[PDB]
């Protein structure tokens, strides 16, 4: 009746699709934003420090505001892209307070 | 949390520096460029 | 495949008699004659059995030349000991030679003082263990930190003899293979 | 259910497990189908070593060719286990389980349960056991009919070898079996009858020797070759050197004391040789006419062989365990181990002892006994496979004829047993039986499966198997009304029925009994199994 | 006894084909495997539901707590799940509401039917059971209606319609987004004393223009549309003309060239001198006629040439490209003009009216605003969304698409009557079906009871997302229905929800009749297919 | 990186979902291996053998599952086999259902895995009460009822056709091992096999059965009254615990050393002949020189006998384990031996030792099996362990519970009735215990081919009104009371099934996460 020797079970999601349940993922998403937050922590204020970024194409780009710093760093994580979207939205609407 | 932890692409080639020791290499790197053209 | 070989390979002449009732006579007695001949060869090769305390002139006489043996390449391993009464490891290694001599009668165990061994030898390098075979030095061993040092045991010394090719791995005289009778008694009960 | 548990596994269930047991059964049946019968094909088996061994026995085919299927290994143990104790009926077990599975599988496809089908085989098997009591015939052994034993011997030998080997090897078995029967009526096959290999002129030159033949002879030239009257002596003591339990050095001090202690090696041996010389002094009369021979189970030192050679005593060393258990039966003497207590009563008797050698090997012949209680069958052969073919033929022939003397009954063969059970199971009233429900086809399945065996004999001859049973069926229809009890057969020479009573075709009793019992158990267990799987640590 | 015989039907279908039939255990393998994705739509259910981030293979990230948008991007290898996938898409394209109930009710019927198959009830009888239970469910929902609406014009009446739909997706924003959608529908519908005979409505009437930046409260309604485009030529007057006639041309403003390719042929130099002025006078004859009637705005779909743009700059005529063809006709609906691929001349009947056109930046980018006051509009509106992230504005668009899709679900049929929501009518159906199972003796009674148990997830899923105990508020809610007042009992979601009773009319939570009927039918048909199959045949990759 | 973990942590609800699915998968393998119409199972081990059986324990021994939750379910069969010896498949099939029914709640109604445990102990306490009430006592000395009690388990096996012989075979064997409280043990039950022969002539015979023959040919093959004497040391010359190392100086020493080797074996043989035994059974090997002078007195010498059989010979013949031969007396010599005889079988020789049959030490015996092949012997041998296991429970406990699922169905009805009066939070897991107890009759109806919908509905209607002994006939598939059906099982197997199944669920329900690949 069967076509062959054995029949391996189907994975519901595609092979290699990452997924997780519980409170661990939302903590990882929050910790991902805090990891991006720590880069812009000492930049805030008049006595703050600039950030030097060098992308894969080897073009130097120094900046103080968080609008173009986040544009240079191509963000993979969706939760960390939330800070990048509001920074460009704040840069597009007002133009101040992108780090705060 | 899993073993992969990625936020930006190509984390292996990108490496940060910080603290007083990070700024120390910058001024000392200028001495190598300055010392060549000092003579 | 190994189940057929374990009947003959993993049983000595004393253990081969256990299969007299189960296995065939011609199959068993054919191998017992083979193992009996091997036992007779070891008896003829047992020309030793106690520590050979030699003098420096005899050092050639009993060591290098002896290691040639019959020269049928009948080589003989000659373990030399550069003894020194002051050092702690030397008296430990001397005790191992006396114990190993009573068991391995085919291997020649040689001892000599280190002061009479090499011209002005460093005392810190003592004790020294040399292994000759067919006139060639197989192993120039240094002090026994490799073999545990002060905590050296008889089991560690017998393991070293297997590495240099002096004793076979599956020899029934080695303590690693010579399981106690109480060990085999428990295995048969729980089988 | 098994894939999420085990990451790697194989599972067949509810249709493939049934197809596997039937397909593997039909596959293994086709191998041994052609070998069954007298006109069957031979089968050689050559491994990677290159040796050759030729025989028609299904046990040799199964226990030499490695098999991977899980069904066939149970048929291999079943065919082997039935033959290992009985010595006959190997392929019959494979054909029954090979046919009963396919004959029941057609009804499993119809939708009948396997449980009630196997219930029909068991209650049908009990009917065959009741039928064996009425079908067998009593035979009294007091008559000592040698012609009856000759016909039984030709039943198995004609199947394995041709008529040229059967006619010359048949009376070799009959003369060996004629001495088995005695007043005690205790059968003894392994100790009494033996087989020995010997590369010689041809297989046709096999002869019968009433005494025990040995595969060794006299080492020294001066020792006598032929002896007219040789009184044997059994001694299990080892007359070479002994190493003596931890005993060590003969610490010698002077040079004269060295050889003085080396001479003590002879004193232990000479202490035992002197007892033989003291025994020879009692039987010293007629020394040129008579003789003396010593047979040892362990080795003899070559230094002591010269002692026997000077007194013209024949020496034989390193005998088997079985030969020491046979010298008392042949020569009539008694066995001895120690050299302390000797007597002339334990010495045997022999009328002729001679040796013949070929190449490097040498054989010792003993025969012309007064009242030999045992004997041997020295088989001659050309090649190694010729000995192996004669090994299986003599091994299966002695066991088949020996079972006739165990019981007081014998079963006629040539399909009479299977054809008789066919009419019995198909004509018996079912109300007498306790089976009801869907047991209608189970009686017909097992009854019809027995018919395939006697036509497999016809399939090797090339005739039409269905047409040569037409007159067989018509004969039994009139035989019941004619008031004449006769049993039909299947003669493959002309393609017509025959009578095994006058032709001499017979079969043992426990062969067909154990065959159906072993086959019904294996075939029933394979039908009830509905799932196959492999799992374990490796 | 080492290697198997390898299933001697291996001569049949290739190794890539996998059979997973029954008896072997297909039903047990399937109903279970899909429990993982059943919890996905269950957790994303209700006003307190959790949105799910789905990153496709291209990298376009989306975050939506629906079911149709999620399962479209999920590459699912399991075939039995895919029956539930496109069955949910049917709800999206047709009604645009209820994707979630479908993924939940269809999966729960398979989950709750574990008891029927495990006990040993026939699969054919289960299909007949749910079909007869489906018919009783459709007939019984008509009697529990108390929201028979006949006006369907005013804005306050839509508060019982749009706000329950918007309250599900992003519950925090109710009054603001409902004002945008309700004010959009009022601009879409025409001003008339009695508009009947099934007036036409389509989802393409209300469009969504996403602008980056700005709080959600600062949004506003625009009667026209807003394009991210750069005007050319001049600045507008913005109050001087008071009204502007807008011509929309399909073909570009240029000299009429043929489809077959040609070139310039000149036999002598006399034509060379006049060729420079001939092209200028050719367009001038066609361009001067357009300016006589006062067409203050021209829209050409294809690329406009520089020669045509130069003549229009001096007269002060607005130009616009609008390359896409779908959005070109929506601008015609605003002004009330027809497309004209012919140049011809402007006629008064075919030309529309537009009040004013003004240009500014809303989120930093310059855009063109077609807002008009006191003008006549017909089936056109837009909602300018202001938000902090593009990822959040994508969900607001689909929430508005589901909101206006419900308006299509109301006005297209003769009646889109309301029902009590918030876990009110679902528990009523459990009592109706429980009484219906005892009326018909037979072996199918077990299927009727288990069909009612599948409706239990609707109340408790709101309680599970609310952080409440299911074993307290759910059995307490049954005591409230003992006995109008008993029909308006529902599930409360608040810190004071220990009592478990909240009146529906205080906040006016309601659901549609046609949406639940189509959801129950597609859910039953989805469960009918999964329970009817026995063999599933795969293939390589 | 961090420690060897965090590959893919299955946490939350999905971890327990895999365990319920994994625990259910173990029962699905042997779902058809229950009832009288149960199917057999051939498992392929990787060494090269084969195991043909339907017992759930023997099936789960050979299988190997790479999952930690399913392995705890695997070990429950060893709990049942090494406690009673019957009902191993009943243990595995019931637990699966208990874990499965409790699952709905764990997955959906969110009852925490501890409240289910508290509900099950009260169900366990009530389960023993109703199982104690439903069971009726039975007389232990009634051989007519004992034969029907023993063949209850044989009916679910292949040898139901030979049940008339197996009950007589098992009853005689159990009474032999039974000691006059009434403690018995199967270590002396010899499982020696003989390939081939018919099952009808197979019979138990009082005594032992060796695989070896006599050494010397002149030994008596037929003795009327054997007198057995057990020896532990070998008859060879003992080298001793220390090296001898004899320094030989004179020529008259080496022949003396070889002569005392002959005199020491004479000294140990002559003192054995003080009592004049007929059969001398030595544990270790024997020498060729010593057997002759034991034959001069009339003894019989055998090869080396493993002491597992000598301990059986000590209880049969009444002899004692003796090593020191100098302390050999006449009191410790075995006696009252029935008969000695050696049969000829082509496999190996076989020496028979029969007993005179006429308190003291418990007597041993050897059960002869004459099957069709090797697998038939191993199949029948496990049936005797399953059949003889039933005979121990009736002696240790005179209670007798009804079979055919009537006992477990009685647990289902009382737990279902009492669940209504148990109002509270424990009501939902307490009511789910009855849902699994009604499955062990459901499996019988599925294997019989009937419809379990109307049969179980007819069962519950007649169980409250008709009687407490109602059950399903596995062969016919109709409702037949166990009193008229005449098949009964012990109550001890029902206790271990309910206890082991519920106690297994309490362990597995507490599992939160699964982390694989930590260390060895
Ligand atoms: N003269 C000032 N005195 C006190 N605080 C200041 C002054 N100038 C800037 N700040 C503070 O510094 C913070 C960071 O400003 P800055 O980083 O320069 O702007 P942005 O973050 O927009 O780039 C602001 O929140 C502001 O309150
Ligand atoms: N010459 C013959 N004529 C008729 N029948 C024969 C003859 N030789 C053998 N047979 C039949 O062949 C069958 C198989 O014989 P045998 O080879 O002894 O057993 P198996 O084939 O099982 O090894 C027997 O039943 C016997 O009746
Ligand atoms: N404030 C509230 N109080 C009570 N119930 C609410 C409230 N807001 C939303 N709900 C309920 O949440 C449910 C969400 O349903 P939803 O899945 O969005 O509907 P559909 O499946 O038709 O899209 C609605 O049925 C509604 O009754
Ligand atoms: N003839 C029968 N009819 C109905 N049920 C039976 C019958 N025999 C055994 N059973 C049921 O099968 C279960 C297991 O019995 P058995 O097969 O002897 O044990 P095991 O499961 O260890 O093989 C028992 O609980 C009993 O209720
Ligand atoms: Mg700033
Ligand atoms: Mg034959
Ligand atoms: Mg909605
Ligand atoms: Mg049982």
């Amino acid at each position: 009746m069967n076509f062959g020797s054995q029949t391996p079970t189907i994975v519901v999601l595609k092979e290699g699709t990452d997924a997780s349940q519980g409170k661990g993922q939302i903590i990882s998403n929050i910790n991902a934003c805090v990891a991006v937050q720590e880069a812009l922590k000492p930049t805030l204020g008049p006595l703050g420090s600039d950030i030097l970024i060098v992308t894969s194409n080897q073009k130097t780009t120094i900046s103080n505001d968080g609008a173009t710093i986040l544009k240079l760093l191509d963000v993979v994580h969706p939760a960390a892209k939330t800070l990048v979207d509001i920074s460009r939205a704040q840069d597009a609407e007002v133009g101040d307070g992108t780090t705060s | 949390m899993g073993r992969p932890f990625i936020i930006v692409k190509d984390q292996g080639n990108k490496k940060r520096q910080h603290g007083l020791e990070a700024k120390k290499s910058h001024i000392l790197a200028a001495r190598s460029v300055a010392s060549i053209i000092k003579t | 495949a190994k189940q057929h070989e374990n009947r003959l390979e993993d049983k000595d002449l004393s253990d081969l008699e256990e299969l007299e009732d189960d296995e065939d006579e011609d199959f068993l007695e054919a191998y017992k004659i083979k193992r009996l001949n091997e036992i007779r060869k070891l008896q003829e090769r047992s020309k030793f059995g106690e520590v050979f305390h030699i003098n420096k002139p005899e050092y050639n006489k009993e060591v290098t030349l002896a290691s040639q043996g019959k020269k049928d390449d009948g080589g003989v391993y000659v373990f030399v000991h550069l003894s020194l009464q002051s050092k702690l490891q030397s008296r430990i290694l001397s005790h191992l030679f006396q114990s190993a001599a009573c068991k391995f009668r085919e291997i020649k165990f040689v001892e000599i003082p280190a002061n009479r061994a090499i011209e002005n030898y460093p005392e810190s390098n003592c004790p020294t263990l040399i292994v000759y075979y067919r006139g060639e030095v197989i192993k120039n061993m240094i002090t026994l930190l490799e073999l545990g040092g002060n905590n050296s045991k008889m089991e560690d010394f017998e393991d070293f003899m297997v590495k240099v090719g002096a004793v076979a791995e599956g020899d029934n005289r080695l303590i690693m293979n010579r399981d106690d009778e109480e060990s085999r008694e428990e295995r048969k009960l729980h089988y | 259910s098994l894939q999420l548990l085990n990451p790697k596994a194989e599972s067949l269930r509810r249709d493939a497990a049934l197809k596997v047991n039937v397909t593997s059964a039909e596959g293994l049946q086709s191998v041994l189908e052609t070998n069954l019968g007298p006109k069957g094909t031979l089968k050689m088996l050559v491994d990677g070593a290159g040796n050759i061994k030729l025989t028609k026995d299904g046990k040799v085919l199964l226990t030499e060719m490695q098999i991977q299927s899980p069904t066939a290994v149970l048929i291999a143990r079943a065919a082997a286990a039935q033959d290992e104790i009985t010595g006959d009926g190997t392929t019959t077990v494979v054909c029954l389980v090979g046919e009963l599975l396919r004959q029941a599988h057609r009804f499993i496809q119809e939708g009948v349960h396997p449980r009630i089908i196997t219930d029909g085989f068991e209650i049908a098997r009990k009917e065959s056991m009741k039928f064996l009591d009425e079908f067998k015939i009593s035979k009294t052994n007091l008559s000592n009919d040698r012609e009856f034993l000759l016909q039984v011997a030709r039943s198995s030998l004609l199947t394995k070898v041709d008529a040229d080997l059967t006619e010359v090897l048949t009376p070799i078995v009959t003369d060996a079996v004629l001495s088995v029967y005695d007043a005690q009526a205790d059968n003894l096959d392994l100790h009494m009858v033996e087989i020995m290999q010997m590369q010689h002129l041809s297989p046709k030159d096999t002869t019968f020797i009433k005494g025990l033949v040995l595969d060794h002879g006299g080492r020294h030239p001066d020792m006598p070759t032929r002896v007219k009257n040789a009184y044997v002596l059994i001694l299990n003591v080892s007359l070479e050197y002994e190493k003596t339990e931890v005993n060590s050095g003969f610490f010698y001090s002077s040079a004269d004391q060295r050889d003085k202690l080396a001479a003590s090696e002879r004193k232990f041996v000479d202490a035992k040789l002197k007892k033989i010389i003291d025994l020879k002094n009692e039987v010293c009369g007629m020394d040129p006419d008579k003789g003396f021979v010593i047979i040892n189970q362990k080795g003899i030192d070559p230094m002591s062989l010269d002692v026997f050679a000077k007194h013209n005593i024949l020496a034989l060393r390193r005998a088997k365990r079985r030969n020491m258990e046979r010298l008392q039966l042949v020569t009539g003497g008694e066995a001895q181990n120690s050299v302390e207590d000797l007597s002339p009563q334990i010495l045997g008797f022999s009328g002729l002892v001679y040796q013949e050698t070929i190449g490097e090997e040498k054989f010792t012949y003993v025969t012309e006994n007064t009242d030999p209680k045992s004997c041997t069958i020295l088989i001659k052969g050309s090649t190694h496979y010729a000995l192996a073919q004669t090994k299986d033929a003599v091994r299966d022939g002695l066991r088949a004829v020996a079972n006739v003397l165990k019981d007081k009954n014998i079963i006629p063969g040539a399909g009479a047993f299977y054809i008789a059970l066919s009419r019995y199971l198909r004509s018996a009233n079912m109300n007498k039986l306790g089976a009801k429900g869907k047991t209608k086809t189970g009686i017909e399945a097992f009854a019809e499966a027995l018919l395939v065996i006697p036509k497999t004999l016809v399939k090797n001859s090339g005739f039409d198997p269905l047409d040569v049973l037409a007159m067989v069926e018509d004969e039994l229809d009139d035989a019941q009304d004619s008031d004449e009890t006769r049993y039909v057969g299947v003669d493959l020479n002309i393609g017509d029925s025959c009578d095994p009573t006058i032709e001499g075709i017979w079969d043992s009793y426990r062969v067909l009994r154990n065959a159906i019992t072993g086959a019904t158990g294996i075939a029933s267990n394979l039908l009830l199994c509905d799932e196959l799987l492999r799992a374990g640590r490796s | 006894s080492l290697r198997l015989p390898q299933n001697p039907n291996a001569g049949l279908f290739k190794q890539g084909y996998n059979s997973y039939s029954n008896a072997d255990g297909q039903i047990i393998k399937s109903i279970a495997a899909i429990r993982e994705l059943h919890q996905m739509c269950l957790t994303s259910m209700g006003p307190c539901g959790r949105n799910k981030i789905i990153v496709n293979h291209l990298g376009k990230i989306i975050i939506t707590n629906d079911a149709a948008t999620m399962l479209r991007e999920l590459d699912i290898v399991h075939p039995a799940v895919k029956v539930l996938v496109m069955a949910t898409e049917q709800q999206k394209i047709d009604m645009g509401d209820g994707t979630n109930l479908v993924m939940i009710l269809a999966g729960e019927l398979l989950n709750v039917s574990e008891k029927l198959i495990s006990m040993g009830l026939s699969a054919v009888e289960i299909i007949q059971g749910y079909n007869m239970a489906r018919k009783f469910t459709l007939k019984e929902l008509d009697e529990m209606v108390v929201g028979e609406i006949t006006d369907k014009n005013d804005k306050n009446e839509l508060l019982k319609m749009i706000k329950p739909v918007i309250s599900s997706k992003k519950y925090g924003s109710e009054d603001i987004l409902s004002e945008l959608v309700s004010e959009a529908v009022s601009h879409v519908l025409p001003v008339a004393q009695q508009a009947g005979e099934i007036p036409y409505f389509n989802v393409d009437s209300i469009r969504v223009v996403k602008i980056m930046g700005g709080s959600l409260s600062n949004s506003t309604v625009i009667k026209g549309m807003v394009f991210n485009r750069e005007p050319e030529g001049h600045v507008k007057s913005l109050s001087e003309d008071k009204k502007h006639k807008v011509a929309v041309f399909t073909c570009p403003l240029d000299i009429a060239n043929t489809e077959t390719k040609g070139t310039v042929l000149l036999h002598n130099a006399q034509e060379m001198l006049d060729f420079s002025k001939g092209e200028e006078k050719q367009i001038d004859a066609m361009m001067k006629e357009i300016a006589d009637m006062g067409v203050e705005c021209i829209v050409a779909g294809a690329g406009v040439g520089e020669l045509a743009l130069h003549y229009l700059n001096r007269y002060g005529i607005l130009v616009l490209k609008v390359p896409s063809k779908f959005e070109l006709r929506r601008l015609c609906r605003v002004c009330g003009a027809t497309p004209l691929p012919r140049l011809g001349a402007p006629t008064p009947e075919e030309l529309g009216l537009v009040e004013t056109v003004k240009t500014m930046e809303i989120g930093g980018d310059r855009v063109t605003v077609f807002k008009q006051e006191q003008g006549e509009i017909s089936r056109t509106s837009t909602i300018i969304l202001r938000g902090a992230t593009q990822n959040n504005l994508d969900d607001i668009e689909r929430a508005i698409d589901d909101g206006v899709a419900a308006v299509k679900g109301l006005m297209k049929p003769s009646g889109g009557k309301l029902l009590p929501g918030a876990g009110a009518t679902e528990i009523e159906l459990i009592s109706r079906i429980t009484k219906y199972g005892e009326r018909t003796p037979g072996l199918l009674q077990l299927a009727i009871k288990q069909f009612a148990v599948a409706f239990e997830v609707v109340p408790r899923t709101l309680a599970e997302t609310a952080g409440l105990d299911v074993n307290e508020v759910l059995p307490n809610l049954y005591a409230a229905h003992n006995v109008t007042d008993h029909l308006y009992k529902g599930v409360d979601i608040d810190g004071e929800s220990d009592e478990g009773v909240k009146d529906i009319r205080e906040e006016n939570i309601y659901d549609m009749l046609a949406t639940k009927k189509f959801a129950i039918n597609v859910a039953t048909e989805a469960a009918t297919t999964v329970l009817s199959i026995d063999q599933i045949i795969m293939a390589k990759k | 990186v961090f420690m060897n973990a965090s590959q893919e942590r299955t946490t939350g609800r999905q971890a327990q979902i895999s365990n319920i699915t994994a625990a259910k998968a173990v029962a699905d393998v042997i779902r058809t291996c229950l009832g009288p119409k149960a199917m057999l199972k051939m498992l392929l081990d990787p060494m090269g053998g084969l195991v043909l059986t339907n017992d759930g324990h023997a099936i789960l021994r050979e299988i190997d599952v790479a999952h930690p939750a399913a392995k705890s379910m695997l070990e429950l069969s060893r709990t049942q086999d090494e406690e009673v010896g019957d009902g191993t498949t009943t243990v595995i099939i019931l637990a699966g259902e208990i874990l499965a029914q409790c699952a709905p709640y764990l997955i959906e109604k969110n009852i925490h895995p501890v409240i289910i445990i508290q509900a099950l102990k009260k169900a366990l306490t009530d389960a023993l009460e109703v199982i104690k009430q439903v069971s009726k006592p039975v007389d232990v000395e009634n051989d007519a009822a004992m034969k029907k009690l023993i063949q209850a388990s044989i009916g679910t096996k292949y040898v139901i056709h030979w049940s008339e012989k197996m009950c007589e075979l098992a009853l005689d064997a159990v009474k032999t091992v039974r000691k006059d409280f009434e403690i018995d043990i199967k270590r002396y039950v010899r499982v020696e096999k003989i390939p081939g022969g018919d099952v009808l002539d197979s019979r138990v015979l009082k005594g032992v059965l060796l695989n070896k023959d006599v050494v010397h040919p002149k030994m008596s093959r037929h003795i009327e009254n054997p007198r057995v004497v057990l020896l532990d040391c070998p008859l060879e010359y003992k080298k001793g615990e220390s090296q001898t190392n004899i320094e030989i100086e004179k020529e008259e020493d080496w022949n003396r050393i070889l002569q005392i080797e002959e005199e020491q074996v004479q000294l140990m043989c002559e003192q054995i002949l003080a009592v004049r035994p007929t059969l001398v059974i030595t544990e270790k090997g024997v020498s060729d020189l010593a057997q002759h002078y034991l034959l001069k007195g009339g003894c019989s010498v055998l090869r080396r006998v493993k002491k597992s059989d000598n301990n059986r010979i000590a209880r049969v013949t009444g002899a004692t384990i003796v090593n020191r031969v100098e302390d050999l007396k006449e009191s410790d010599v075995g006696t009252n031996c029935g008969l000695f005889k050696v049969e000829m079988i082509g496999d190996e020789y076989f020496s028979f030792l029969d007993n005179c049959k006429e308190s003291g030490l418990q007597k041993a015996c050897t059960i002869m099996l004459r099957g069709g092949s090797k697998d038939i012997l191993n199949e029948i041998d496990r049936n005797l362990q399953d059949a003889m296991a039933v005979a121990r429970n009736v002696m240790l406990s005179p209670s007798l519970s009804p079979g055919g699922g009537a006992t477990e169905m009685a647990v289902s009805v009382k737990l279902a009735e009492k669940a209504k009066q148990l109002e509270g939070i424990q009501q939902w897991p307490y009511q789910a215990v009855a849902d699994a107890m009604e499955c062990i009759p459901r499996t019988l109806i599925q294997n019989a081919g009937g419809d379990p919908i109307r049969l179980l509905s007819q069962l519950r209607a007649k169980h409250a009104q008709g009687n407490f002994t109602t059950g399903i006939d596995g062969d016919k598939g109709k409702i037949v009371d166990m009193v008229s059906y005449g098949i009964w099982e012990p109550e001890v197997i029902k206790q271990q099934s309910v206890k082991t199944a519920i106690e297994s669920a309490c362990l597995l329900l507490r599992v939160d996460d699964i982390v694989s690949g930590v260390r060895k």
